[PDB]
RNA sequence: GGCAUAGUUC
DNA sequence: CAACGGGCGGAACTATGCC
DNA sequence: CCGTTGTT
C-alpha cells in the first residue's frame, strides 16, 4: 500500500532531478563564458513548489506535461458531509485495475 | 512552401515540407492514425 | 517521508583548466509560514492559500572549498 | 465559456 | 500462420483544476 | 474477441 511517504518521495525524486538538470545546464551556459558563477540565481524554487502543489491539487501523479499516462484518482477532497465520512474518507484503499 | 519553390530549395527542404504539410492535412482529417506524432497545441492536449 | 525519505532523496544524488563541483550535504525544514510570520490552519482555509512549509538546504562551491548555508 | 478528473443517485 | 484494427449501458446530480 | 490482409 503506498501511503503518503512512498507517494510523495515518489513525487519528488523527479522534481529533485529536474531542478540538478536545470542548475546544471545554468552553470555550464554560464561557465562556458569563463566570468563567474553564482548560486541562487541558478536554483528554480518554482520547481518543487508548483509541482508539488499542481500533483496534489489535480490528482494526476506526475508531472504536468505528460499527465497522459499520470494515474489519476489520489489526492482527492475531502467529504466532509458527516464526520463518520470524514472518517471513511481519511481511511480508505485503491486498487487500480480498471 | 510556396516561397520555398519560388526562391528555390536544396532539394530536400521541399521534401521535408511536403511530409510536414502532409501530416498536418491527414492529423486535421484523423488524429488517430497508429504510429503518428500525435499534433498537441497547447498543455498537451492532443487536437480534435 | 519528511525525516528520512527526503534526507535521504537529497543524499543520493550524483554530485554535478578551471573546474566547478557542488555537493548537497543536508536539509532543513521551519514550521509552515507566509510570504507577504506563521500562517494557521484555518486562516489558509479561509484565505486560499496553501498550507505549506520551505525546504532548505546546505550547498558547497569548490573550484579546481566555499560553504553555502539554508539554500 | 470549453476540456479534463473525482464523487454520488437509480 | 501472423499481424492489424475496431468494438465494448442507460440516465441523472454535485464538485475542482485548467486553458 | 474476432473480422481483414500479408506472408509464406
Amino acid at each position: 500500500l503506498d501511503l503518503a511517504g512512498p507517494l510523495l518521495a515518489f513525487l519528488f525524486r523527479g522534481m529533485f532531478k529536474n531542478l540538478l538538470k536545470e542548475v546544471r545546464i545554468y552553470a555550464q551556459k554560464f561557465i562556458d563564458r569563463g566570468k563567474d558563477f553564482n548560486l541562487e540565481l541558478a536554483i528554480k524554487t518554482r520547481i518543487i513548489s508548483d509541482g508539488l502543489k499542481y500533483s496534489l491539487a489535480t490528482g494526476n501523479w506526475g508531472d504536468q506535461k505528460k499527465a497522459h499516462q499520470a494515474r489519476a484518482g489520489v489526492s482527492q477532497v475531502l467529504n466532509r458531509l458527516t464526520f463518520a465520512s470524514t472518517l471513511s474518507h481519511l481511511r480508505r484503499l485503491n486498487s487500480p485495475i480498471g | 512552401l510556396r516561397r520555398n519553390e519560388q526562391n528555390g530549395a536544396a532539394a530536400h527542404v521541399i521534401a521535408e515540407d511536403v511530409k510536414l504539410l502532409q501530416f498536418h492535412v491527414a492529423t486535421m482529417v484523423d488524429n488517430e492514425l497508429p504510429g503518428l506524432p500525435r499534433a498537441m497545441q497547447k498543455s498537451g492536449r492532443p487536437l480534435k | 517521508f519528511i525525516q528520512m525519505s527526503v534526507q535521504r532523496i537529497v543524499e543520493d544524488a550524483p554530485p554535478i583548466p578551471p573546474r566547478y563541483l557542488l555537493k548537497f550535504e543536508q536539509i532543513y525544514l521551519s514550521k509552515p509560514t507566509h510570504w507577504e510570520s506563521p500562517m494557521m490552519p484555518n486562516e489558509a482555509r479561509l484565505r486560499n492559500l496553501t498550507y505549506s512549509a520551505p525546504l532548505y538546504v546546505d550547498i558547497t562551491k569548490t573550484v579546481i572549498q566555499t560553504q553555502h548555508q539554508k539554500t
